[PDB]
């Protein structure tokens, strides 16, 4: 059920909690300029920005 | 006692590490608590 | 090249997948893991033709008899 956008329950899952975290607060903050893609370290870094 | 358990299990991230890296570099266990008296 | 090419590589999947946390707590403590500097091999690991005193050599082909030696060996070892 924490697979789905709302469990049985109709409450909220780690599935929805993740994907609203990563979306408005990540990759917010990398249009934000703080926050780049390194492909040579296959993961986003933070940026030393005045942040 | 999953309380008890997840902070057995933290012991044992990478995290903790840190210290034994640094001492080595320039220079308790988890179980302990599992051996009884 | 064969040698160089297979640690670099290796390296590079070791820092990959080396805790993130521990590698900040190493920083504070003045004792921080170095990353890999990045290089370039991927132009010579697609040679499949290079002309030299009228052969045609597979570069490509060497360096995998190497490398593979290198995985087995690694594999080997880890066991
Ligand atoms: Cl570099």
């Amino acid at each position: 059920q924490q697979t789905q956008h709302l469990d049985s329950h109709g409450e909220p899952t780690i599935t929805s909690l993740y994907t609203n975290w990563y979306l408005e607060t990540l990759l917010r903050q990398v249009s934000n300029g703080h926050i780049a893609y390194f492909p040579a370290m296959k993961a986003f870094v933070n940026l030393p920005t005045e942040n | 006692i999953c309380t008890e358990q997840c902070t057995l299990s933290d012991q044992l991230l990478p995290k903790h590490c840190a210290k034994t890296i640094s001492q080595a570099v320039n220079k308790e266990k988890p179980g302990v608590e599992s051996m009884r008296k | 090249l064969a040698d160089q090419i297979f640690a670099y590589y290796k390296v590079m999947a070791g820092s990959l997948l080396l805790d993130k946390r521990l590698r900040s707590e190493c920083k504070n403590q003045g004792a921080t893991i170095h990353l890999p500097p990045s290089n370039r091999y991927e132009t010579l690991l697609k040679q499949r033709h290079v002309q030299l005193l009228g052969r045609s050599i597979d570069l490509n082909r060497l360096i995998t008899q190497r490398v593979s030696a290198a995985m087995y060996k690694s594999l080997e070892l880890a066991i």
